[PDB]
């Protein structure tokens, strides 16, 4: 399983969620920014680490990171 | 007092070319695939 | 109240920012309880092609 | 434009007629370099009282196959 | 599944792929990142591993002694070594055919032996071996010693004898013993062996383990040593009419200072080497009492580091707090060790081609070639390792707050200046070197060879005139007969050195000209470039502007994906990865250059070098093309000869090399899809869907394939050049 | 002489190479006529060749054992023995023109940063301004040492340095 962490510079623009091809990110209520939202990663056992969430983040140096870790049969994307 | 015999390459070469690789690879292959209880 | 006024030029001190030690222009300063209220534009773009970023109060200097 | 260049260089800067007079022993040449820093050694002795770079593109055999006998037609 | 292999990393022994096998082979010696690794356990494992390495070294040397003593002809080689070739070992290959064995049987043997291009024969003849029996005794002894070291390595893991952590990290007590004991006493004892055995064997005698207790090494003996008459050990040394293995012109001296070479054997005198090891034994033993142990007078290294911060603050804190990072980290110490050992290795090569120590060296030319090339390539790899462990130090063991203001933080503060100026010198040397070579090529191609730039290397010729080479007409400091240095050294240690430096037949201070100018600049280009890549990788390991948290990923991580324009090869591992190619190139240049200059020296025409060395066609035609005539004729449809094995290795290298390109050029995912279709095919094939994988097959990971491609590149490169060098030099002169 | 060689005037290898080149050239010349443009070009080559040898002999060049000229790169040595025209004068000439190019470029860059769209005037050259600055810097070194001594040549530490340390 990989390590996906959301940081506090998030502005809650939902770009990371629409870019995730595996549905491991979701938007939770929050009271720290104008949009009153913040991303969260409740299902990092389904993540494969494609790093589209990092590409979609607008704020400079990113508000979401994907640290690579120990692979499994789901995090390798093996269909056989 | 030490001398290896005249027939020594003939025996020791295929031993270390064929036998020890065979035992090594078979033993290691059983070791690799073992399941932890 | 809380921040420098719009149109003014500021200087970034947040290190991980791509525009560290450079000059930007302020757009708006949020008055609410946001953690990062200062919206700064820049005339060049970072690697990702974005030219706008939020910053904290102490990380910008009127210069 | 390219074909026109080839026919022009065949017409003006070659030894096509000297080649038609004797195809063996006279090698096809259709390019002449200018006498500057020393590149003039590239002008080879191609036969026929001519000097230049031997061509392998084989326009001369094509022209003889079409019937061209003079540089004016080129 | 949750397989056993490997036990050091639980997360690795978890996945059902074939990644676990390769990674389990790859992370075995990464002790710092196993499961449950404390610090004491780390040091103890490193200690036992050192014992393992020592065991392997001594066992290997015993192997060399045994094979030379059994299958070689060392007993016959010592009678005439400008003749019958050395013998390494004998072959028993059932794949041979009749002319093969008929061909390989050479050197006076009775079967397929192959020549020993290693220089062990000259070493063992100089130090004082003469028969087989002594070699066997040495082999048995070294095998026994290897067994002792292996047992000790097992011993110090047993839980009663495990040293605690603070026994390690004891700097001051380790250096006194290393410097005094390990260097000084070993050097003193080696002087003992030279004086007692090696000299009287070179006078003609058999001083063995029998009757070395009853033989005077000098016919006065420990009277002048205890009187203070030491110059009575140097009177009447060996005459220049000497014959080495006999008593003809034999002297009596044991500690001289002559310089020069032996007039009949083209090596250094043994008495000088006795005196040298004696002198530096005294120096090292005296230098071993600097630091503090459980006594009074010693030094503290922390005080010494603390007090050296300069006033005016040109350095911030100077060396404050370094002692708690040199002591606390292993990659820092390993980096320093690899740096020193690599530079010393180069020095070994550079001195052993020019000042040959061993008897009848430099008349076996293949020995010279293989020795120098070997040590050069070894030095290259060692230096690359030094910078790699620098990068690992920065990522894993560096702490900023402990290093606030010392020189180590200053180096991280202004690193862009370093990288910029290394880039500048690399560019400058590249443009001008390549330009001058291309200009000389163009001039040579047209009919005018006098229109080309041939700069005379006047600096190095100034230096060679400073050392005594009286050919350039400069007349100063050792070449002038009225200098202070010349007159002071004249009476005892100059006249050998001058006769050895004005000879144009030895390798000592070869005559140089414009080709040497150009090639030395090429070498400087190699060094500055490789330093650029390595230093950039080391200093940008904490983070860059493309990525300011590179420290959170560790040393060797693949990439950061397509974002921000895509970041391939961003890790420090990949910087070192790029540097390896430059190391191979640069050593290629120095070794091509050395080899060709000495080929033209040994053949006879230095003119061919001094003319054809100034334009690259000279290299391609007169070195690579002309000298590979007897190599590739190692076998043909007409027959084969001795150098057929080399002519097969020579293609083998290319094959490995070209396979090396595959893992570099074609990156991963293509192979992933191909392997997936293969999985489908083996899954649906009838009568072969009865045999399955236990661990699912996947393609090689991004980091691994770089290492594999580099392995093929390096191995093929080395095998090809070794084949060409041995085959060419031993085909001509051998 | 200068590191064990001789000047090309009495160098035996020099005249041998000269004779060899003339020999091959006349060998090429033999098979043509006396009015043909081949022979015209060949005789032109003879003239240029012999003139080149005379020019290299006249300038006091130094030849090794191959009969080829050798350049001396040392200020004291070349200035003492009359060889300032092979490295020394060329290096000062090149440094002049190279600093000239660099200075002109830099002045253009500062001249165009002060506009409303610096990128357009970088991709589309302001030709009047470029020719103007192309003239205005023929004496660059004086302006360079003035910019150095006033402290405007160097930006201060408002340059962007990598984060972090
Ligand atoms: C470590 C150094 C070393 C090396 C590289 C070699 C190399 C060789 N030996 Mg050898 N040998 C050595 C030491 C060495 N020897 C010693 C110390 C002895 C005395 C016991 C011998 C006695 C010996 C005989 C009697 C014969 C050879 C022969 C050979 C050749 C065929 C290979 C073979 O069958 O070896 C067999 C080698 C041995 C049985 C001795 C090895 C003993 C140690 C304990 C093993 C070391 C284990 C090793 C480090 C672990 C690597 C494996 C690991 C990767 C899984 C080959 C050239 C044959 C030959 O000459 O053919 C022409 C042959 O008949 N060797
Ligand atoms: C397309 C094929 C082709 C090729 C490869 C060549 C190649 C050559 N020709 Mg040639 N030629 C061609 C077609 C070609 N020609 C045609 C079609 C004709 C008939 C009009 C000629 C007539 C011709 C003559 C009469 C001569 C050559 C010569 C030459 C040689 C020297 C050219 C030279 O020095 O240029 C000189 C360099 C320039 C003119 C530089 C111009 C570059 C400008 C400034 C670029 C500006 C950019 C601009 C936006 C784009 C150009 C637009 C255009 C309308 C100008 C060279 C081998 C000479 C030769 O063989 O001597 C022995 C010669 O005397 N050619
Ligand atoms: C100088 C040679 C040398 C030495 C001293 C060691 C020493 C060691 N290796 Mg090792 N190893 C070596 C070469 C060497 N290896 C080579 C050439 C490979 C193939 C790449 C490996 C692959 C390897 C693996 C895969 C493992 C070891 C392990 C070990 C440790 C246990 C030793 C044992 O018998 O079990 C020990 C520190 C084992 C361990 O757990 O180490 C911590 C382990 O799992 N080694
Ligand atoms: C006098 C006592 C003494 C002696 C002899 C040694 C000796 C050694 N210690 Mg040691 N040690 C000592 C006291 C001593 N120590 C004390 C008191 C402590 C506690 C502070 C330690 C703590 C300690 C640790 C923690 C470790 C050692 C290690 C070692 C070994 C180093 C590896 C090696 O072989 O280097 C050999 C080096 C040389 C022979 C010198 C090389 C000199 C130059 C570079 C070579 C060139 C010379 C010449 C040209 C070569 C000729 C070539 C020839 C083939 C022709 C070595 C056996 C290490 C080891 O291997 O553990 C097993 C290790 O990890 N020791
Ligand atoms: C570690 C190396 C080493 C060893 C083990 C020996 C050992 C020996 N040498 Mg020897 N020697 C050495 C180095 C060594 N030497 C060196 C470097 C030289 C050159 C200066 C000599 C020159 C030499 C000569 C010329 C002679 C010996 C002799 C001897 C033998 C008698 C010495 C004796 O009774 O001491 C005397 C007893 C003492 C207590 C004095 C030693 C005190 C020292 C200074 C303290 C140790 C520190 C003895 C076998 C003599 C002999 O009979 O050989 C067969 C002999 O004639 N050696
Ligand atoms: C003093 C010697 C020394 C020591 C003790 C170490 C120790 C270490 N190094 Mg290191 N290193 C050294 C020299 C040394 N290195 C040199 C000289 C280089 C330059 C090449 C490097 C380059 C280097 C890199 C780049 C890295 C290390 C790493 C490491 C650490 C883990 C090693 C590991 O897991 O490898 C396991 C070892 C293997 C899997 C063996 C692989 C086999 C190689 C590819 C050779 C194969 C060639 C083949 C045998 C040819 C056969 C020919 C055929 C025809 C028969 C460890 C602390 C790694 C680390 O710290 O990770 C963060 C790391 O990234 N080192
Ligand atoms: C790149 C470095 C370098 C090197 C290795 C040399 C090498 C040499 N120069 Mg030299 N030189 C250089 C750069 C260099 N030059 C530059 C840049 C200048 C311009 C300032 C000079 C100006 C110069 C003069 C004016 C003279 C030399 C001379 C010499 C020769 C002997 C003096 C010497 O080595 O001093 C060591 C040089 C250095 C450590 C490099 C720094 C450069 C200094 C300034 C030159 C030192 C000159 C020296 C003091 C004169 C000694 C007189 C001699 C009779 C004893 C020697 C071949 C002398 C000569 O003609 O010899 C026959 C001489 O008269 N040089
Ligand atoms: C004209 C502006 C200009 C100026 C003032 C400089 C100045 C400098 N460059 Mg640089 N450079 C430039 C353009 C310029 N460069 C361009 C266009 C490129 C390629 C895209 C480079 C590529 C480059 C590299 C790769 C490196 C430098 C380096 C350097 C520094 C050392 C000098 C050097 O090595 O030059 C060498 C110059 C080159 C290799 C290329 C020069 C290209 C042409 C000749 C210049 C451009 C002329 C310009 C188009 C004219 C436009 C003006 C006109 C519109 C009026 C120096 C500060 C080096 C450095 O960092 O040193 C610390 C270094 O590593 N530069
Ligand atoms: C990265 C890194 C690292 C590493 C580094 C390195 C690797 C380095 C190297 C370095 C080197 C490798 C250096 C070298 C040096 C050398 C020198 C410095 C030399 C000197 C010499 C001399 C001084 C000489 C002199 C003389 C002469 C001239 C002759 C005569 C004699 C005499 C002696 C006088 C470390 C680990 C630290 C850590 C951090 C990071
Ligand atoms: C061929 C290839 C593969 C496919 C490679 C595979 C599937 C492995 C092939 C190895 C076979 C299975 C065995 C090779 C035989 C060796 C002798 C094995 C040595 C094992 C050591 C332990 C000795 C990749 O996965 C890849 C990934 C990234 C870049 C380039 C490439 C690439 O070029
Ligand atoms: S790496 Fe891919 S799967 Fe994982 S969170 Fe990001 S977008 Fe989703
Ligand atoms: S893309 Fe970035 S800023 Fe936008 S919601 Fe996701 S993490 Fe937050």
């Amino acid at each position: 399983a990989h390590i996906v962490k959301i940081y506090d510079t998030c502005i809650g623009c939902t770009q990371c969620v629409r870019a995730c091809p595996l549905d491991v990110l979701e938007m939770v209520p929050w009271d720290g920014c104008k949009a009153s939202q913040m991303a969260s990663a409740p299902r990092t056992e389904d993540c494969v680490g494609c790093k589209r969430c990092e590409t979609a983040c607008p704020t400079d140096f990113l508000s979401v990171r994907v640290y690579l870790g120990s692979e499994s049969t789901r995090s390798m994307g093996l269909s056989y | 007092p030490f001398v290896p015999p005249s027939w020594a390459p003939s025996v020791f070469v295929p031993l270390t070319g064929l036998v020890l690789p065979a035992i090594a690879m078979a033993t290691l292959f059983v070791y690799i695939e073992k399941e932890a209880p | 109240e809380v921040g420098p006024k719009r149109g003014s030029l500021v200087k970034i001190l947040r290190p991980e920012s791509y525009w560290f030690n450079q000059v930007g222009k302020v757009v708006s300063v949020d008055q609410s309880g946001v953690r990062y209220p200062v919206v700064v534009r820049f005339e060049n773009q970072n690697y990702a092609g974005v030219t706008t970023n939020n910053y904290a109060l102490d990380e910008v200097v009127a210069a | 434009i390219w074909l026109s260049g080839m026919y022009f260089h065949g017409a003006r800067f070659s030894n096509y007629e000297a080649w038609l007079s004797d195809p063996t022993h006279i090698k096809p040449s259709a390019q002449v370099v200018w006498p500057i820093v020393g590149q003039e050694i590239l002008n080879g002795d191609v036969g026929g009282g001519f000097q230049g770079i031997q061509i392998t593109s084989g326009f001369f055999q094509l022209w003889r196959a079409s019937g061209i006998t003079s540089e004016l037609q080129l | 599944a949750t397989k056993l292999f490997p036990k050091f990393s639980q997360g690795l022994a978890q996945d059902p792929t074939t990644r676990r096998i390769w990674y389990g082979l790859a992370m075995a010696h990464d002790f710092e990142s196993h499961d449950g690794m404390t610090e004491e356990n780390l040091y103890q494992k490193i200690f036992a591993s050192h014992f393992g390495q020592l065991s392997i070294i001594f066992l290997w040397t015993s192997g060399n002694l045994f094979h030379v003593a059994w299958q070689g002809n060392f007993e016959q080689w010592v009678t005439d070594p400008v003749h019958i070739r050395p013998i390494a070992h004998a072959i028993w290959d059932p794949h041979f055919g009749q002319p093969a064995v008929e061909a390989f049987t050479r050197g006076g043997a009775s079967g397929p032996v192959n020549i020993s291009t290693s220089g062990v024969y000259q070493w063992w003849y100089t130090i004082g071996m003469r028969t087989n029996q002594d070699l066997y005794v040495g082999s048995v002894f070294l095998a026994l010693v290897s067994a002792i070291f292996l047992f000790a390595g097992w011993l110090h893991l047993q839980p009663n004898f495990q040293p605690s952590l603070s026994w390690f990290k004891d700097a001051e007590s380790r250096l006194n013993h290393h410097l005094s004991g390990l260097f000084g006493v070993s050097s003193l004892a080696w002087t003992g062996h030279l004086v007692h055995v090696a000299i009287p064997e070179s006078r003609g005698q058999h001083v063995g383990w029998d009757n070395f207790l009853s033989v005077l090494p000098h016919p006065q003996g420990l009277t002048p040593f205890f009187t203070g008459n030491w110059a009575a050990y140097a009177q009447s040394p060996d005459t220049a009419s000497h014959v080495f293995g006999t008593a003809q012109g034999s002297g009596q001296a044991i500690l001289t200072f002559l310089g020069g070479f032996h007039p009949q054997t083209q090596s250094l005198w043994l008495t000088d080497m006795a005196h040298h090891h004696l002198a530096i034994a005294v120096i090292f033993i005296v230098a071993g009492h600097m630091y503090r142990t459980n006594f009074g007078i010693g030094h503290r290294m922390q005080a010494i580091l603390e007090a050296h911060t300069p006033p005016s603050g040109s350095l911030g804190a100077g060396h404050k707090g370094l002692f708690d990072t040199v002591n606390n980290s292993l990659h820092f110490q390993l980096g320093l060790a690899l740096a020193s050992v690599g530079t010393i290795t180069s020095l070994v090569a550079q001195h052993m081609y020019s000042l040959p120590p061993y008897a009848f060296q430099a008349i076996d030319f293949t020995t010279q070639a293989a020795l120098y090339t070997h040590h050069q390539y070894i030095a290259g790899f060692i230096m690359c390792g030094a910078f790699a462990h620098g990068a690992i130090f920065f990522i894993r063991d560096y702490d900023p707050e402990q290093n606030k203001g010392n020189v180590l933080a200053r180096m991280l503060d202004h690193k862009e200046a370093l990288i910029s100026h290394l880039s500048w010198v690399s560019l400058f040397l590249g443009f001008h070197t390549l330009g001058l070579y291309v200009h000389n090529d163009v001039m040579q191609a047209f009919g005018t060879p006098e229109k080309q730039i041939l700069i005379e290397p006047v600096f190095a010729q100034w230096i060679q005139a400073a050392h005594g080479k009286a050919l350039y007409g400069f007349d100063f400091l050792l070449s002038s007969k009225t200098s202070a240095a010349f007159a002071n050294g004249q009476s005892l240690w100059l006249p050998g050195w001058l006769d050895a430096i004005n000879n144009n037949q030895n390798s000592l201070f070869l005559t140089i000209g414009p080709g040497d100018f150009l090639v030395h600049h090429a070498i400087a280009l190699g060094l500055h470039t490789t330093t650029l890549i390595l230093v950039k990788g080391a200093l940008d390991a904490r983070g860059s502007k493309l990525m300011p948290d590179k420290k959170d990923f560790g040393y060797s991580f693949p990439c950061d994906g397509p974002g921000r324009g895509g970041t391939c090869d961003i890790s420090a591992y990949d910087a070192f990865y790029l540097a390896v190619f430059w190391m191979l190139n640069t050593i290629g240049w120095v070794t091509f250059y050395w080899h060709w200059k000495h080929l033209t020296l040994w053949q006879g025409n230095v003119a061919q070098f001094d003319e054809s060395s100034t334009y690259l066609m000279g290299w391609l035609r007169d070195y690579l093309w002309l000298n590979s005539s007897q190599l590739i004729n190692g076998y043909n449809p007409f027959g084969m000869n001795s150098l057929s094995v080399w002519a097969w290795t020579f293609l083998f290298g290319h094959l490995i090399y070209a396979t090396g390109f595959m893992f570099l050029i074609s990156w991963r995912g293509y192979w992933q899809e191909l392997i997936e279709t293969l999985v489908w095919a083996h899954e649906k094939t009838p009568l072969a869907n009865l045999v399955y994988w236990k661990d699912k097959p996947v393609a090689l990971s991004i980091v691994q394939a770089r290492l594999v491609g580099l392995a093929h590149f390096s191995v093929g490169y080395i095998f090809t050049y070794a084949a060409f060098l041995i085959a060419s030099t031993s085909g001509r002169f051998g | 002489d200068i590191a064990g060689l001789t000047p090309c005037s009495e160098s035996k290898a020099y005249a041998k190479l000269e004779k060899k080149e003339l020999k091959t050239l006349e060998k090429r010349l033999k098979q043509y006529e006396a009015d043909s443009a081949p022979a015209v070009a060949l005789k032109a080559t003879m003239e240029r060749t012999k003139a080149r040898f005379a020019n290299y002999a006249k300038a006091g060049l130094l030849c090794g054992n191959d009969g080829l000229p050798h350049l001396i790169a040392d200020p004291g040595l070349a200035l003492k023995y009359g060889h300032a025209g092979e490295v020394f004068i060329p290096t000062f000439g090149f440094l002049y023109v190279a600093g000239y190019i660099g200075y002109v470029g830099r002045q253009y860059l500062i001249a165009v940063k002060g506009e409303a769209k610096p990128t357009d005037k970088e991709i589309i050259i302001d030709v009047p301004l470029a020719t103007k600055l192309a003239w205005q810097g023929a004496g660059w070194p004086l302006a360079a040492v003035q910019e150095l001594q006033r402290g405007t040549l160097l930006e201060k530490e408002e340059n962007i340095t990598v984060s972090p340390r």
